[PDB]
């Protein structure tokens, strides 16, 4: 409803990230505050953050959802294609809000934009989700290095500590690599003329760049 | 901005009516994510020139 409205914004990975980035400081004071600090253990446990379907979550996605038909179509559909969680593939549609962008970023004027046929928009969401995972660990990796510079706040456990938990991170990331590798093939879960030059690329781009990451975080 | 304010011109018709909706969208966006001083006052200084320097892109603003 709020998001609907757009007078919240949800803060995609990619902004996260850009909050994040090197240079980035001043965006790093604000609502990233509050997200950091978020509870929500998807820094923890990275697979959650694209978890699978399941009935739980198809259960949270009718609970969560009961404004809107039309966004629930799409939503259904990619959830089904990567085999993505309903509730994450809805929140990955919610980045309708960022329609503006998509409009813009399109190519020059050889064409007025066939921006609202569904294939396009699809093929689209499919970009928004690649670009969601690949900025989550694009992240986390920021995430790490930024504590490691000194900040309690999101560290907290990890006041002049112990290290048990950050200690963990290393072997959990590191078994991330396994799917990242795996990701040779797309998933023949997708429907067929999807796959377009283009995907192939960017699919295959995302695989290196979560791996990347993930590298960067364990070293 | 800058070249509106020398340029009086339709920038709207160059740009087409696609694009300027869209970018127009992108000034009020600019605001919200980051509530940055610096981003809210170049929407601000962007729109006030664009009101001053006549009626072309002006009506596009208010419309959604």
């Amino acid at each position: 409803m709020a998001a609907a409205a757009g007078g919240p914004c949800v803060r995609s990975s990619r902004e996260l990230w850009t909050i994040l980035l090197g240079r980035s400081a001043l965006r790093e004071l604000s609502q990233i505050e509050a997200e950091l600090n978020k509870h929500w253990r998807r820094l923890l446990e990275g697979l959650s953050y694209y978890k699978p379907p399941s009935p739980s979550s198809a259960e949270k996605v009718k609970a969560n959802k009961d404004v809107a038909s039309p966004l629930k179509e799409l939503g259904l559909r990619i959830s089904k294609f990567l085999g993505l969680d309903e509730e994450q593939s809805v929140q990955l549609l919610q980045c309708y809000l960022q329609e503006d962008y998509r409009g813009t970023r399109d190519s020059v004027k050889t064409v007025l934009q066939d921006e609202r046929q569904s294939q396009a928009l699809i093929l689209k969401i499919a970009d928004y989700y690649y670009e969601e995972r690949t900025c989550i660990l694009r992240c986390v990796l920021h995430l790490l290095t930024y504590f490691q510079d000194e900040r309690h706040p999101y560290r907290v456990e990890y006041a002049d500590c112990v290290d048990k938990l950050e200690k963990e991170l290393v072997s959990k990331y590191r078994q991330q690599f396994e799917e990242l590798y795996k990701t040779e093939a797309p998933t023949w879960e997708t429907h067929g003329n999807l796959m377009t030059e283009r995907q192939v690329s960017r699919w295959f781009v995302q695989c290196l760049r979560e791996q990347s990451m993930l590298l960067e975080i364990i070293f | 901005k800058r070249l509106a304010t020398v340029a009086p011109m339709s920038v709207y018709a160059c740009l087409g009516n696609d694009a300027a909706a869209i970018r127009d969208a992108f000034l009020t966006r600019l605001q919200s994510k980051i509530e940055d001083m610096r981003i809210k006052v170049m929407i601000l200084e962007f729109l006030t020139v664009a009101v001053e320097t006549q009626p072309g892109l002006i009506e596009l603003f208010l419309n959604l």
